[PDB]
């Protein structure tokens, strides 16, 4: 599952300057076609280290690690998400997430870039269970 | 450091060191600790956009931990709530 290594694949999206401003709604914001570039055709142990590796990305890329605060940007320079706004937050779950779209449990690609996307914890938890 | 009960036990320079502790988490592995540090930073401030002070800093002053307790003393102020300590 998502815990056996694999290779990411996908093209991506062209991103403005407003990368995840519609992260709170129907299914976020897409991986921008930059940084598939960039982690396309690599191999990682599980998604927790695409994840990783997708944040520290993020983190080197002019045009995206503009749109964030220095806090922010320090976070995802580690490889961990950015923090959200606090109205987007969740209980415990401050930071974005990445869904699938197509679940892993049905023929959903765990490292398919195309299949992924960032999401607040409060539109996530909506996602999930029909809203 | 130590985690103080209110804004008004706080010198600037000390908020300040409460800043830096969390900028020192942000980039830790995990953010266990700094989850703590961030509840005692929203409960102590009182501001309601919590966190986003720290996260989400507004154009028209700087992202900076001075810019922060910045916002933090003119807020308090505006809203007659006791200040940092002055000593
Ligand atoms: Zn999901």
């Amino acid at each position: 599952k998502r815990n056996k290594p694999g290779k990411a694949t996908g093209k991506g999206k062209p991103v403005n300057n407003k990368w995840l401003n519609n992260a709170g709604k129907d299914l976020g914001s897409p991986v921008p076609d930059r940084i598939a570039n960039k982690l396309r055709d690599k191999e990682f142990k599980s998604f927790d280290d695409f994840r990783k590796k997708f944040w520290e990305e993020v983190s080197k890329d002019p045009e995206l690690s503009k749109q964030f605060s220095r806090n922010n940007n320090d976070r995802m320079k580690v490889g961990k998400a950015p923090k959200t706004r606090t109205q987007d937050v969740s209980g415990k779950r401050t930071s974005f997430e990445l869904h699938h779209e197509k679940p892993i449990s049905q023929n959903g690609g765990v490292y398919d870039m195309d299949n992924i996307s960032v999401v607040t914890p409060k539109r996530h938890i909506d996602i999930h269970r029909g809203k | 450091m130590e985690l103080k009960n209110s804004i008004s036990d706080y010198t600037e320079a000390e908020f300040v060191q409460l800043l830096k502790e969390i900028e020192k988490e942000n980039v830790a592995a995990t953010d266990d600790v700094l989850d703590v540090l961030l509840e005692h930073f929203v409960k102590i401030t009182e501001h309601p956009d919590g966190t986003d002070l720290i996260y989400y800093p507004s154009d028209n002053r700087d992202d900076s931990p001075e810019g922060i307790v910045k916002e933090i003393k003119e807020w308090r102020a505006a809203n007659g709530k006791p200040g940092f300590k002055q000593g």
